[PDB]
C-alpha cells in the first residue's frame, strides 16, 4: 500500500539491500499481469531536538 | 381458444414446436380466466440450426487447441505462469464440397443463418451403428470409448443424403450406450453415421470457389463455444515428483534445437557492441512429432495437452 | 492457499469477480466462462467476458479511476441506459483461484459514469470515495435566508408526519395531477421531493419545481413515474423565518440570520 | 480458374475475455461476395466492358449480379396463372422467408427466355417438396424438364475499385480481366 | 530479489549534489501575537562546496 517501505535487492545491478517506500502504484491483475512500482529511498524522519 | 372445460375432464393439448423462428425464444403465453389470476406459461429456450454437410476426407482435417497463459520472467531465467483461460478455445478447419442437392441447400442456409451459433457435429468421430435401431427406442448402444460424448449433450445421427438426420439430447453415458430422454421418432438400420454434436459458429463466412455450374467448394472453420471437458492424465513414470515424457519423437521431418537466453542490452553504438549475460543460463528448446495409429494414443495426447494448460505445467 | 497461489509458478488460475450493491439488491457477475459460487453467492457468466483495464492507486482521485468492459445487455449498466438511478451502485472487486473457496478483496467504489460506444460493448468508469473530496466546504454564509435543507441533520425537523400516501390521477409529460393536493394551499408542497418503490427497498427521488393546485411540476420531466404506482410526497420550505416557525414551528434551530445585521461595520465612515 | 462465394457480415464485437467469447449480430443479414472473369475476342466486347467500368465508377453505382448456380428444382409443372412454385424441400423455408438477398429468381428456360421474379414467402409443405411462392404470373406453362436452372438474383456492386485489363495480343484480340461484386443494400432501401 | 518477486528494474535517478539549496528559510506565525516570524537553517557541508 502507498507509504508501506519495504526491501529490494538485486546482486546484478550492485544495489545492495535497500529500504524503499513505496510510491505511485499501477498493477494489472488480469490481462498483461503487471505489477510496476514506483519506489523511493527512505529518507523521511522528523526529529525530536 | 375459448372452449369449455367438462367437469372432472382434463383436456391435453398437442404443443408442437416448429424449427423456424427467432433464435432466443422469448415467449409469454397467458391462460386468462374469470375469477382467477393470470396463469402464464413461460416458455423459454433456443432455436439452433445443425450442420448437416459431410466434408470429404482427402485433405487432413486439423484440430487446433488454444489457450491464453501470459508469462514474465524476471532479469534471472525464472517464470511465474499465469494460465488465463481454464477451459481451450478449439477450431476446426475442413473443406466440403457440394453438388447434387447441397450446393443450393448450402447457399440458402449461409444466406440466412449466417453468423449464428450451428450444431457442428465432430466428424473425427465419426462411429457407424452395429445393430438396426427402433423407431421410439430409448438408448442407442454404441461404443463410447474415448469419444466426446458428455453427459446431458447432443448426438445427430445421419444417412447418406443431407436431410436423412435427427438430433437427440444424450442424458448420461454408460460405457455402452446413450442414455435418452426423447425416444427416436424414425428408425436407422446399420450403415448410418453417429456424430457428437457441440455448439459451434462459423468464425469467418467461407469464400466459395464455383467449380461448374451447380458446384462450389467451401473452406469452413468453426469454433465451438463450449468447454469441452476431458481426462488429464500426465505420464505414468515420475521423476523427482514431476512427470517425465518416455515418447519417442517421430524423425520423419528433421528437428533441430537451440539454446535461447535472456541476451539483450547488445548495446551497440559506432564503435563496437559489448554483450552482456544477464543470468549466464541456457535454456535449451526441443520439438516433437508422433504419431497416433489408435484411438488410446489420441485420447492419452488430448488428456496431455488438457493437463498443460498450455506452458503452465511443466514436465 | 489464495496467497500461496498467488507465490505459485505453475497454479495460476485468475478469475476476478464483481459485486455490484445497491441496498436489497447485489448483481454477481464473473471475468471466466462458468459460473462461480463464493460465499454462497453464484457470480452469473457475461456472454462475451468482463474484463477491465487496471487499478492505479496514485492519490489523485482525477486520475485513478476503474474501468470495466462489457457488453450493451449488462443487467446493472441496462439501469443508466434512460436516466442514473438516484442511489448510487456501490462495486465490490475479489479475487479468487479457480478450485479455491478463499477470495481476496481488491477494489471498493460505487459507479462514476457508464457509456455505450458499441452496440456489442459497454464502458463503465468507477470512481473511489476519496474523488469526493474536490468540491468546496465552506458550506455557511451569512444570508437572510435558513440555508438549510429541510429535513437534513440541521434543521432537525421531522417530515414523517408531513408524509402523504396517493395515487396520482393523470401524468402527463410535464405534469402530474391529483385531486388529493388540491386541497392545499398554493405552493404548499414547493420545494420538496417525491419518492416511490423501485425494487425492493430502494426508493427513486424527483424535486418539484412548484405547486399549483391540482397540478405538480416534476423538475426534468415525469418519465420513469409509474402512472398506478404507489407516490409518497413531501412538503418544501422556502426557508424564510416566517415560513419556518408558522408551517413547521422550527424557529428555534432556524439557522438564518434575517436581523441581526446586513451591512453595519464597527470600522465605517460615520455612523449616522 | 476456379471461383469461390463468400458471405461478409458486421460480426465485430466478438468481445473476447478469458473464459468464453459471444458473437452478436449487429444487423443479422449476410451480403455475399461474387467473383466474376471475361474473355474479349473482340473490340466491341472490350469497348463494351470499359464503358461499363467507367459507369461503374468504382463502387458508387451498383447493379444486379445474378449467380449460375443450380439450387432450386422444380418437382412439378407451374400454370401460367399459378404462383405456387414447387421446388425440392431445402429448407428455404426456416432458412429463406423473404428478406433482402437470396429473394429473386431467373427461369432461364430451355430456347432463352428468362423471366425475373420477386419472392413473396416461402411456406412448408413436405420433407422433399415446398410451394415456394412468386409475385406475378410465370408468363406461360412450364413442366420439370423444361428449366436449366434458377441462379439466385442479388444486387451487388463492385468491391475493389482497382480493375486490371490486360491486354495480350491487341485491340482486335483476346483479353483478360477479374472483376469482384458484394452485395450492398440499395435500390430505396 | 530478482528470484523473490521482482521482474526488472529500469530507472535508477543517480541524482545530483553540487545542486540543492545550502541555506533555507522557513517563515511561521506566532499564535501568542500572532506575528510573522521565521527561522534559518543552514547546511555547512553544503554550503561549503
Ligand atoms: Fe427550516
Amino acid at each position: 500500500n502507498p507509504g508501506q517501505p519495504f526491501l529490494i535487492r538485486s546482486t546484478p545491478r550492485g544495489i545492495p539491500e535497500t529500504v524503499v517506500r513505496v510510491g505511485r502504484i499501477e498493477d494489472n491483475f488480469l490481462g498483461d499481469g503487471k505489477i510496476t512500482l514506483t519506489v523511493v529511498q527512505d529518507q523521511f524522519n522528523l526529529p525530536a531536538t | 381458444p375459448p372452449l369449455g372445460f367438462a367437469a372432472l375432464e382434463e383436456r391435453t393439448w398437442t404443443v408442437s414446436i416448429g424449427t423456424d423462428g427467432p433464435p432466443v425464444v422469448n415467449a409469454r403465453i397467458v391462460w386468462r380466466l374469470q375469477g382467477e389470476p393470470n396463469l402464464v406459461l413461460v416458455i423459454t429456450g433456443n432455436r439452433i440450426i445443425a450442420w448437416t454437410f459431410a466434408p470429404d476426407w482427402g485433405d487432413s482435417i486439423v484440430e487446433r487447441l488454444s489457450a491464453s497463459t501470459n508469462i514474465l520472467q524476471s532479469e534471472s531465467a525464472v517464470t511465474q505462469r499465469r494460465a488465463m483461460r481454464l477451459a481451450p478455445r478449439r477450431e476446426f478447419d475442413a473443406n466440403m464440397y457440394a453438388v447434387d442437392r447441397e450446393r443450393q441447400l448450402l447457399d440458402m442456409t449461409l444466406f440466412g443463418w449466417g453468423a449464428r451459433i450451428w450444431a457442428l457435429p465432430i466428424w473425427p468421430d465419426i462411429q457407424l451403428l452395429h445393430q438396426p435401431l427402433a423407431a421410439g427406442s430409448l438408448g442407442i448402444p454404441c461404443d463410447t470409448a474415448g469419444l466426446d460424448f458428455r453427459d446431458g449433450g447432443l448426438a445427430m445421427l445421419r444417412g447418406e443424403d443431407a436431410f436423412t438426420y435427427e438430433v437427440v439430447e444424450v442424458k448420461t453415458v454408460t460405457a455402452s450406450g446413450l442414455d435418452l430422454v426423447r425416444p427416436v421418432q424414425a428408425a436407422w438400420g446399420t450403415g448410418s453415421r453417429l456424430y457428437p454434436v457441440r455448439t459451434a459458429q462459423l468464425t469467418e463466412q467461407p469464400t466459395l470457389t464455383r467449380l461448374t455450374d451447380t458446384a462450389q467448394s467451401a473452406r469452413v472453420s468453426f469454433l465451438v463455444m463450449e468447454p469441452s471437458a476431458w481426462p488429464e492424465l500426465m505420464p505414468a513414470t515420475t521423476y523427482r515428483g514431476r512427470p517425465v515424457l518416455e515418447q519417442r519423437p517421430d524423425e520423419s521431418e528433421d528437428l533441430t534445437s537451440s539454446y535461447q537466453r535472456l541476451l539483450s542490452t547488445l548495446d551497440n553504438g559506432s564503435a563496437i557492441p559489448r554483450v552482456t549475460d544477464v543470468a549466464g543460463m541456457a535454456l535449451p528448446v526441443i520439438g516433437h512429432r508422433w504419431i497416433g495409429m489408435g484411438r488410446a494414443e489420441r485420447s492419452a495426447f488430448r488428456s496431455l495437452v488438457y493437463a498443460l494448460r498450455g506452458q503452465q505445467k511443466p514436465l | 492457499s489464495f496467497n500461496s497461489r498467488e507465490s505459485s509458478l505453475a497454479d495460476g488460475q485468475p478469475v476476478r469477480l464483481y459485486q455490484f450493491s445497491r441496498g436489497a439488491i447485489r448483481w454477481s457477475y464473473n471475468s471466466s466462462d462458468r459460473d462461480i459460487t463464493y460465499q454462497n453467492q453464484i457470480f452469473r457468466t457475461v456472454p462475451g467476458g468482463i474484463t477491465d483495464n487496471g487499478i492505479i492507486c496514485s492519490g489523485d482521485p482525477q486520475s485513478d479511476q476503474f474501468v470495466i468492459t462489457a457488453p450493451a445487455d449488462l443487467d446493472v449498466a441496462l439501469l443508466y441506459k434512460t436516466r442514473s438511478p438516484s442511489d448510487a451502485i456501490d462495486l465490490v472487486v475479489y479475487d479468487m483461484h479457480y478450485g479455491d473457496a478463499e477470495a481476496a478483496v481488491s477494489w471498493v467504489g460505487q459507479i462514476g459514469d457508464v457509456d455505450w460506444p458499441t452496440v456489442d460493448s459497454c464502458r463503465i468508469t468507477c470512481v473511489s470515495e476519496d474523488e469526493l473530496m474536490d468540491q468546496p466546504g465552506l458550506t455557511d454564509t451569512y444570508c437572510r435566508t435558513c440555508t438549510a435543507i429541510v429535513g437534513d441533520h440541521r434543521c432537525k425537523v421531522n417530515l414523517v408526519p408531513y408524509r402523504v400516501t396517493l395515487t396520482p390521477q393523470s401524468v402527463s409529460a410535464w405534469v402530474i395531477s391529483s385531486g388529493v393536493v388540491a386541497g392545499y394551499a398554493d405552493g404548499w408542497f414547493t420545494g420538496g421531493y417525491v419518492e416511490w418503490q423501485v425494487d425492493g427497498d430502494n426508493y427513486d427521488r424527483r424535486f418539484i419545481e412548484q405547486h399549483a393546485g391540482a397540478d405538480l411540476h416534476i423538475l426534468g420531466g415525469t418519465e420513469g413515474i409509474p402512472a398506478g404506482g404507489q407516490l409518497r410526497v413531501y412538503p418544501g420550505c422556502d426557508g424564510l423565518a416566517q415560513t419556518c416557525d408558522d408551517k413547521f414551528s422550527n424557529l428555534p434551530n432556524f439557522r438564518g440570520f434575517n436581523a441581526m445585521q446586513g451591512k453595519s461595520p464597527f470600522d465605517g465612515d460615520q455612523v449616522w | 480458374e476456379d471461383l469461390t462465394s463468400s458471405y461478409q457480415r458486421l460480426l465485430s464485437t466478438l468481445d473476447n475475455g478469458s473464459a468464453i467469447p459471444r458473437v452478436t449480430d449487429v444487423a443479422g443479414m449476410a451480403l455475399p461476395v461474387i467473383g466474376h472473369r471475361w474473355i474479349g475476342m473482340g473490340r466491341a466486347e472490350r469497348s463494351a466492358f470499359r464503358s461499363l467500368v467507367y459507369a461503374l465508377r468504382g463502387q458508387q453505382k451498383p447493379l444486379w449480379v445474378p449467380t449460375h448456380a443450380d439450387d432450386l428444382t422444380l418437382v412439378a409443372t407451374v400454370s401460367q396463372l399459378s404462383t405456387a412454385l414447387d421446388v425440392r424441400n431445402i429448407g428455404y423455408a426456416r432458412f429463406a422467408n423473404g428478406r433482402p438477398g437470396r429473394r429473386d429468381i431467373r427461369i432461364e428456360l430451355y430456347d432463352g427466355t428468362v423471366y425475373h421474379r420477386r419472392i413473396l414467402t416461402s411456406t412448408e409443405l413436405d420433407a422433399d417438396t415446398e410451394r415456394v411462392a412468386i409475385d406475378a404470373a410465370l408468363g406461360r406453362l412450364v413442366e420439370p424438364t423444361d428449366v436449366a436452372r434458377i441462379c439466385f438474383m442479388a444486387l451487388c456492386s463492385a468491391a475493389s475499385d482497382v480493375v486490371e485489363i490486360e491486354h495480350v495480343t491487341d485491340s482486335e484480340g483476346v483479353a483478360t480481366a477479374a472483376l469482384t461484386f458484394k452485395g450492398v443494400r440499395d435500390d430505396e432501401f | 530479489d530478482e528470484d523473490s518477486g521482482l521482474l526488472e528494474i529500469t530507472q535508477e535517478k543517480t541524482g545530483s549534489t553540487s545542486l540543492a539549496p545550502s541555506q533555507l528559510i522557513v517563515k511561521y506565525i506566532d499564535q501568542i501575537d500572532g506575528a510573522q516570524r521565521q527561522i534559518i537553517v543552514n547546511n555547512n557541508a553544503v554550503a561549503a562546496s
